[PDB]
DNA sequence: CTAATAGATTAGAGCCGTCA
RNA sequence: UGACGGCUCUAAUCUAUUAGU
């Protein structure tokens, strides 16, 4: 008979040096780490986008209720939970003429009108940022739904501007990298979710029970993009530096141009936990292969180590590299070339797709989350998704597929690696959640990859995650 | 002394927690979960150590407050500020403020019946245990005695080409019908290798590599699984990269096997549970059975619209729970069992590979109380 | 270099659900 | 692109065998 072990709860630190396990109530009862002053917002778009954004900012400061409060916590207001006022008074509105909008949705080609839209938004943003006496905190982007809906990559409307990407968000985020402006991209469908209906009398998707998490998620992401931190960890020990690595492909190009991006947990000596993406995209000319060349991987690891040392003062003993693919011999040689003298390296491979479904004998609820099945000394299943005793509900719907955490190379302890991986599932600032089904060290790198893919000429890339998330 | 006396449940919760957080003592019924001395204490507090106070019951409380007074002779931020100003102006006493008490009360009250129970549990799995293997791995030297386009996968016995050999678990003189020139075969030129050393990892030879040998054996296992599924009058679906084997309609007894429903009807359309065989030798020999749901029109002919397949699968998978997945998997596995405890894969005239019908059982240490 | 048979690995688009 | 998960189809790429010179 085979045995199962349990991994202790990670817990997360909050204001006043308190501790808890759930991020939402850790913020609600105790507050965020720092204290902000205010947030200033500016809408780019039509007057309709202005109206929608003002309505959303008025709704965020007010209490939000659902049918049953057991499933999700309620929203009491952004200022009350973050201790900083942010409403529709510190606003800078930039018009977008409908006449200019109409003149671009006519070429029937996605490339030209997409590039024209990106330019017509970025020029207004830069003009407002430069030639105005106000100082907006976070620049907000509102996009009409139908125009982008017709801007799909493999779609048509029923050469200077033709050799570019066929997507809006990616190129738009890639073109604001050299300006270092915190820009947040909203589709009109998200915020104006109440003014869109159908000819049936009932919504297609039941959004009446996810309003609270929508509000929490957008508020946390915005507050992060304002320069504040909602929470951090309680037991980040010295010698810990998590580093991510995700692969992406550029699709429409002469060469396959495999795109690999990195993200990095580490300490900033301010008694906090600062997440910055020390990422400048590394290109793999070979087709189909998902292995960095020695040069690019060596550069990635050297940049991570230098960032840590210049951030803290000494090279950490241990480095964790969470990857979605396995490693080769020369790649590990490249990572070992810049490894400090008295240090060791661990590479965790997380193969998401593997068939293993477990059944409880009596109950219809799935396996408990923090369970761990030790196949061997260098292999284990960790149910990053599972039943949560804190909220008594199920994170996933169907039977979860446990992640296959393999210590691909190096020597470590399976218990410690699994505990650290479980801990890293709460440090996202996009959505204020309980725990993530995938480590954020393997997801924020992917979001970086999808952001900084549409263009490759950018020099001096942004560091913080306010820009990309 | 030193104490101060269902539509707004969370509002009251947050208000009380915040008032405690700023150092204002709040007494409420949400502290003591147990009920049944519940009113006498309140009356004693009102009569003895109550100085200032901040439906039939509401009327009675209002009357009590009036008697006490006679005897004495937008947003929530504005409300919170007004409450704080009123408390400060009235000079309501307070002690040293701390959040440790609030954290402890939250830990010991909010998540009382949501804790960890140290109880061992047993879980099933989708891995079918493998019992035994035939005594040898057979390689047949079929030199210039078979057609070059003979298409080895058309045979009734599982075999796959390798260099100039043929690998199978059958005798050297099987399937002579499809390959007529078989009789003049010398038996001393057939390579036999025992399964134990090659599978456990004790076979290093130039003829075949261990990873290659494992790939060959799992190919034979998948091919024989396909042949067995064809043998049991079970239709097939050619998936995106693999093959799935789905029972027909009316094959079972009242569409039920061992008190389990595997094929059924949805609206005016028929759905069919299916399985996919993929044997792997890591960590230990198993015969993985992934689960799928396909939809057809009349129950026998597949529908040629992948979008319809995905939409129907996602619509059906919303209502499925752990019990249903377990029951369907175990019933489908038991339906292919032979006699009592295992079903063989017909990989030979008299030689078979035994794979047990009971999936591997996992044992745990910590359980979850599943409180209804 | 080029075309068939398997396994094992990888990404990418497109769609569905959140109540009870 | 407010999030997450579970999926379908989808091709590409590595290894071994075979046949096109
Ligand atoms: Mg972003």
């Amino acid at each position: 008979m085979k045995e199962l072990i349990y991994i202790e709860e990670p817990k997360i630190l909050f204001a006043h040096g308190q501790k808890c396990t759930d991020a939402r109530d850790g913020l609600a009862l105790f507050g965020p780490l720092n204290n902000l002053y205010g947030i200033k917002s500016g809408v780019i778009g039509t007057k309709q986008g202005l109206k929608i954004f003002r309505d959303y900012l008025d709704h965020i400061q007010k209490p939000i209720y659902n049918s049953n409060s057991i499933t999700r916590p309620m929203f009491p207001g952004f200022e009350a939970v973050f201790d900083c006022k942010w409403e529709s008074t510190g606003i800078t509105f930039k018009e977008v003429t409908n006449e200019d909008i109409g003149k671009f949705l006519y070429n029937s080609s996605t490339h030209k009108r997409t590039y024209d839209l990106v330019s017509l938004f970025i020029d207004k943003i830069i003009s407002a940022n430069k030639n105005e006496d106000e100082n907006v905190d976070v620049w907000f982007v509102i996009v009409p739904d139908e125009i982008y809906k017709y801007c799909r990559p493999n779609s048509v409307l029923p050469a200077e501007t033709y050799n570019y990407d066929a997507q809006f968000h990616d190129q738009f985020k890639a073109r604001l990298l050299k300006h270092t402006i915190p820009t947040q991209i909203f589709r009109e469908s998200t915020l104006a979710w109440r003014d869109f209906k159908n000819a049936f009398g009932l919504p297609i998707r039941d959004f009446s029970k996810i309003e609270g998490h929508l509000a929490w998620t957008i508020s946390t992401a915005a507050f992060y993009k304002a320069g504040g931190k909602p929470w951090k960890l309680s037991d980040v020990r010295n010698g810990v530096c998590y580093l991510g690595l995700v692969y992406k492909k550029v699709e429409k190009s002469k060469n396959p141009r495999n795109a690999c991006c990195a993200a990095q947990m580490f300490l900033d000596n301010g008694d906090g936990t600062v997440f910055k993406g020390e990422v400048g995209p590394w290109y793999n000319p070979k087709n189909g292969q998902y292995h960095l060349e020695p040069k690019e991987a060596k550069a990635l690891l050297s940049q991570s180590l230098q960032s840590y040392k210049e951030q803290i003062g000494e090279y950490p003993k241990e480095v964790f590299i969470h990857a979605k693919t396995r490693f080769n011999h020369q790649e590990w040689d490249a990572f070992l070339e810049v490894t400090p003298k008295e240090t060791n390296l661990v590479g965790v491979t997380i193969s998401k797709t593997k068939p293993l479904k477990l059944y409880k004998t009596e109950g219809d609820y799935t396996i408990l989350r923090g369970n761990a099945y030790v196949v061997n000394e260098r292999s284990a299943f960790l149910w990053t998704v599972g039943y949560v005793p804190k909220i008594q509900t199920a994170l996933s719907m169907e039977v979860p597929n446990p992640l296959f955490i393999e210590i691909n190379k190096g020597e470590a302890d399976i218990k410690q690696v699994l505990k650290d991986i479980l801990s890293l599932t709460k440090l996202n600032y996009n959505a204020c959640i309980f725990a993530d089904g995938e480590p954020v060290t393997l997801r924020f790198a992917d979001k970086i990859g999808e952001i900084l893919t549409a263009s490759t000429d950018i020099k001096t890339p942004p560091l913080a995650f306010k820009y990309y998330i | 002394r030193n104490k101060i006396f269902p539509d707004d449940n969370d509002f009251t919760r947050w208000l009380a927690l915040k008032l405690i957080g700023l150092g204002y003592e709040v007494w409420c019924d949400i502290l003591f979960l147990d009920k049944g001395d519940f009113w006498s204490n309140i009356e004693k507090v009102i009569r003895e150590d109550t100085c200032k106070f901040l439906r039939e019951g509401v009327l009675k409380e209002l009357a009590v407050a009036a008697k006490v007074k006679k005897q004495l002779k937008m947003s929530w931020a504005r409300g919170l500020k007004d409450i704080l100003e009123a408390f400060e102006k009235q000079k309501v006493p307070k002690e040293v403020a701390d959040a440790s008490k609030s954290n402890l009360l939250y830990q010991q009250i909010f998540l009382h019946d949501k804790s960890v129970i140290e109880k061992e549990e047993i879980y099933d799995s989708n891995w079918l245990s493998i019992l035994s293997f035939p005594e040898e791995l057979r390689f047949h030297e079929y030199n210039w005695m078979l057609p070059k386009r003979f298409d080895v996968r058309e045979l009734t016995f599982p075999a796959v080409r390798y260099k100039n050999y043929l690998c199978t678990f059958a005798w050297a003189y099987d399937f002579t019908y499809h390959l007529p020139k078989t009789e003049t075969y010398h038996k001393s030129k057939t390579i036999r290798i025992p399964t134990e050393e090659i599978l456990s990892g004790s076979y290093d030879s130039n003829f075949i590599r261990n990873a290659e040998c494992k790939r060959l054996i799992v190919q034979l296992l998948n091919k024989a699984f396909e042949l067995r599924m064809k043998d049991k009058e079970v239709q097939e679906y050619e998936m995106s990269n693999k093959t799935a084997y789905w029972l027909e309609k009316g094959k079972l007894e009242k569409d039920k096997f061992e008190k389990t429903m595997l094929v059924g009807k949805q609206k005016d359309k028929n759905w069919h549970f299916a399985i996919s065989g993929a044997s792997k030798l890591y960590p230990f020999p198993v015969l993985m059975i992934s689960s799928h749901i396909f939809f057809t029109a009349d129950g026998k002919k597949l529908i040629d619209s992948s979008s319809v397949q995905h939409s129907s699968r996602r619509r059906q998978g919303k209502n499925w729970w752990n019990n249903t997945w377990r029951t369907k998997l175990l019933a489908f596995i038991k339906y292919l069992s032979d006699d009592d405890t295992s079903f063989y894969l017909e990989m030979g005239s008299e030689e078979k590979v035994f794979v047990s019908n009971e999936p591997v059982k996992f044992k745990g240490n910590v359980s979850y109380n599943i409180p209804e």
